[PDB]
RNA sequence: GUGAAGCCAGAGGAAACUCUGGUGGAGGCUCGCAGCGGUUCUGACGUGCAAAUCGAUCGUCAAAUCUGAGCAUGGGGGCGAA
RNA sequence: AUUAACGAGAUUCCCACUGUCCCUAUCUACUAUCUAGCGAAACCACAGCCAAGGGAACGGGCUUGGCAAAAUCAGCGGGGAA
RNA sequence: CACAGGGAUAACUGGCUUGUGGCGGCCAAGCGUUCAUAGCGACGUCGCUUUUUGAUCCUUCGAUGUCGGCUCUUCCUAUCAUACCGAAGCAGAAUUCGGUAAGCGUUGGAUUGUUCACCCACUAAUAGGGAACGUGAGCUGGGUUUAGACCGUCGUGAGACAGGUUAGUUUUACCCUACUGAUGAACUCGUCGCAAUGGUAAUUCAGCUUAGUACGAGAGGAACCGCUGAUUCAGAUAAUUGGUUUUUGCGGUUGUCCGACCGGGCAGUGCCGCGAAGCUACCAUCUGCUGGAUAAUGGCUGAACGCCUCUAAGUCAGAAUCCAU
């Protein structure tokens, strides 16, 4: 089946195609270059975009040479644009980060550095079992 | 429902107002308006601002 | 040749004639279908719009993500001073439509309604219904009771004439508003008997509507002077290096259609149109005499719904009011019209029973921080002006 | 702004000659005002202020640089870093 | 065939930067707009609503139909094969 | 480079024809485990279209602005996806052929001036065409197609090349009509109402459950209701969050001027921090209804034809269709 989370409530989409975010695990990569979004629709002239919690197709631009020149799935874990939940509070992190995952959902790495958003933790069980502080 | 206090100035915060900030070192800051956070991100000392509770 | 890449059209042709509304007051076009087994009841109301505020409540929607948790929603406040009944009308069925054949008025009319029939009231003689009033107390009002008997005989629907008491609001205007409200009830004899008994009496909004009911709002939207295509319809802007303007439409038609067609976006007037927004919900009906109408079951503070410093560009609400979820068309001070719904609701979301938990009463003139004046005094301390 | 020949003082070496600090002020060298020119926006205007102008941005600026008045070359002829 | 320095010469890539773009929003000055005074030019067979037909093979005027109500203001760029 | 002329004569549209290009039929030798027609079809033969290219030279040479892209509206069906159905060498899943149907959609990027093409990725799907080969007083000027210059082949030479390369001015609307909005004479001035005709709007997917169930030796592996969300579109609104600053509102500071302090001028808004009000954003919030008549198809009673048959008379159900609310 195609990879797109179900039950995701609407939130502001902070990062479009072409954004470069940081990497937050010990896989060996240092940055991620975004090229597609899994749940994207069709509309003339409109760039696809994604937010915290949805899966993204990305390539690495700086890291171990074994990992370069390929295309990997990835999941965003924190974004730098404010957004609000149903509780009415606006919040935002300091930077953009993501992790490399299997298409099924398993993480390639073993540990996560820094905080993670609450929505990303709930949707993907594997990331929740590995992260530390949430929100 | 509960109320919080601004970290920088100590003003009362009611639901739906202000913002919430999470730093790289996993520290949590709360603000009540735009004046507080603009001074906080400017690296100002709250002990030298005359109208703060502290 | 064909269009290269496909795209949907801009705007909608349903609301096509984009001209200023013919009348300032909103107009109701249809009424709920009549049922002769219900008790007689009115089906409309009318009031003035004060402003908006924020509430907090917990959600009851099984299977949802936010189930049994607090949510924050926006609401709207409508001022609703009582109305006065003035008369009633009857209609008959004809092969060309409906038409009215009779109408009767009450003996005494207030100076509020009489202002409506004049354009220069100050220098007039105010002789509006002087000769009509003598029809009472003349042959024991024999002429009046004949017309009432006619409606019981030839009519099928009956409406009532009512007006507002604008003198009980902070508005500068003194001219009242008049409209017709249809009576849906058991029988034609019951309709006229109920309507006639209400002459020169006040009716409150709590008798018409009740809590958590799904209603419709009809009004006239906010106006803008004269706008271009980019903002009126929402078309893409032209490149930066365009000569002779870049906020236009590049091509407005082909050659042998040979005329500019009615389906092409063009500049003109925007706003001040008549609109009908449906499916709004009522959270609370507050009484004006109560001095703690803005309190809830968990928040026991004794306060009224008026914010600190009063609503911006409006006075304060001292009469009854209704709280409506969401937004409604119309600017502040404008007259609104309320109508019972035409649909049937079995969605399990419109059947929810709402109970509030907190109501915001902070100042909307700035970054307000306190609810009441007593609470502010305790936190702030004592000041120099307090002597 | 950079600092060419010439000159002064000290040090090393058997010798031939070599190092270090100052002095000096060369070049169809360089940044950059006035003057002279006219690359881009394919900007303004395009029955214009104007039968070639206006604004911002640009090239050169002590030398094959800019310029006034007097005199010479006259149509199959003149003059031309073309 | 190579080539240091130089170039308002042609081309490809990287860092910094940004409303070029996703996707648009707001503010200021002078016009456009209304008034008093002054006051031109291009152009013009007669003129000015459409569908089909036939015709010099793409009609505002002909034939058959649709239709059709004084006098007017601000914009617009489909047509008058302007 | 010039003059007198030519639509008696070419390069672009339009017109007739359709060889070539595209699309659709008829006959049945054979292929298809065996069996012409589930799905195909040799040798032959009958047609349609004007988005390919030719043939012709009727209309324009006292001029109809000649490639491509951007923007925006509408129409055609030879149907890519969606609704409901008929067939199979259709167990399930996945596929192939056909009917009613144009209501609603059909994308983001690397290289090329490209039309055309080719790869990466998303998606229910990335179908094909017309409107003077739609669209320059709408834009752009990369290509072609004036004058400068370079190379290769050809010419004794001036010079030639549908061979390559670099730089090259894009004018006017105030008139008529058309379109979008705004006033308005006559029957006294007003308030409250009816509705002829014209317009019309929504769209698709995913998760949970049904269920590791039906089906099958196994491998594999569905659907109706119900619940909750999301994509594209439309109409409003500003309680909260973000943007805008001539509120020149308060504060900080450089140069100069009023003898110093206080308070001020000038530097077309000197500059910086915060900034109410107003406007505003799928960068923010709210909302988007159900009756009638049918097409394809599957049926009932029932003759013509003593049997049979959905049709001949009559009649039932029925689609994102049509007409109304």
């Amino acid at each position: 089946k195609r990879g797109a989370p179900g039950g995701k409530l609407k939130m502001t989409l902070g990062l479009p195609v072409g954004a470069i975010m940081n990497c937050a695990d010990n896989s060996g990569a240092r940055n991620l270059y975004i090229i597609a979004v899994k749940g994207a629709g069709a509309r003339l002239n409109r760039l696809p975009a994604g937010g915290v919690g949805d899966m993204v197709m990305a390539t690495v631009k700086k890291g171990k040479p074994e990992l370069r020149k390929k295309v990997h799935p990835a999941v965003i874990v924190r974004q730098a644009k404010p957004w609000k939940r149903f509780d009415g509070v606006f919040l935002y992190f300091e930077d953009n980060a993501g992790v490399i995952v299997n298409p099924k959902g398993e993480m390639k790495g073993s540990a996560i550095t820094g905080p993670v958003g609450k929505e990303a933790a709930e949707l993907w069980p594997r990331i929740a079992s590995n992260a530390g502080v949430v929100m | 429902m509960r109320t919080y206090e601004d970290t920088f100035s100590g003003q009362r915060i009611y639901p739906g107002k202000g913002k919430l900030y999470v730093r790289g070192d996993s520290k949590i800051f709360r603000f009540q308006n735009g004046k507080s956070e603009s001074l906080f991100l400017q690296r100002k000392n709250p002990r030298r601002i005359a109208w703060t509770v502290l | 040749s064909h269009r290269k890449y496909e795209a949907p059209r801009h705007g909608s042709l349903a609301f096509l004639p984009r001209k200023r509304a013919a009348r300032h007051r909103g107009r109701v076009k249809s009424f709920p279908k009549d049922d002769p087994k219900k008790p007689v009841h009115l089906t409309a109301a009318m009031g003035y719009k004060a402003g908006m505020t924020t509430i907090v409540r917990d959600l009851d929607r099984p299977g949802a993500k936010a189930h049994k948790k607090e949510v924050v929603e926006a609401v709207t406040i409508i001022d609703c001073p009582p109305m006065v009944v003035v008369g009633l009308v009857g209609y008959i069925e004809t092969p060309r439509g409906l038409r009215s054949l009779t109408t009767v008025w009450a003996e005494h009319l207030s100076d509020e309604v009489k202002r409506r029939f004049y354009k220069n009231w100050y220098k007039s003689k105010k002789k509006a219904f002087t000769k009509y009033a003598k029809k009472y107390a003349e042959n024991n009002g024999a002429s009046i009771t004949r017309e009432l008997e006619r409606i019981k005989k030839y009519c099928t629907v009956v409406r009532v004439l009512a007006h507002t008491q604008i003198r009980k609001t902070p508005l500068k205007q003194k001219k009242a508003h008049l409209m017709e409200i249809q009576i849906n009830g058991g029988s034609v004899a019951d309709k006229v008997e109920f309507g006639r008994s209400l002459f020169e009496k006040p009716v409150t909004i709590d008798t018409i509507f009740e809590k958590d009911e799904m209603i419709d709002v009809i009004a006239v939207t906010k106006g803008h002077g004269f706008v271009g295509v980019t903002a009126r319809w929402g078309t893409k802007k032209l490149p930066r290096k365009t000569h002779k303007g870049l906020r236009k439409v590049a091509c407005i038609g082909a050659w042998h259609p040979s005329h500019v067609q009615w389906t092409v976006a063009r500049a003109g007037q925007m706003g001040y149109h008549h609109r009908t927004s449906v499916n709004h919900k009522i959270y609370r009906i507050g009484k004006g005499d109560d001095e703690a109408n803005a309190s809830t079951e968990t928040d026991l503070t004794k306060k009224k719904i008026t914010p600190m410093g009063g609503f911006v560009r409006y006075g304060e609400v001292n009469n009854d009011y209704v709280m409506i979820k969401g937004s409604v068309p119309g600017v502040k001070k404008r007259i609104m019209t309320l109508r019972k719904s035409l649909f049937t609701h079995t969605s399990r979301k419109a059947l929810e029973k709402v109970e509030l938990k907190w109501i915001d009463t902070s100042s909307e003139f700035g970054h307000g921080a306190f609810q009441t004046a007593a609470e502010k005094k305790q936190f702030m301390g004592t000041l120099k002006k307090d002597l």
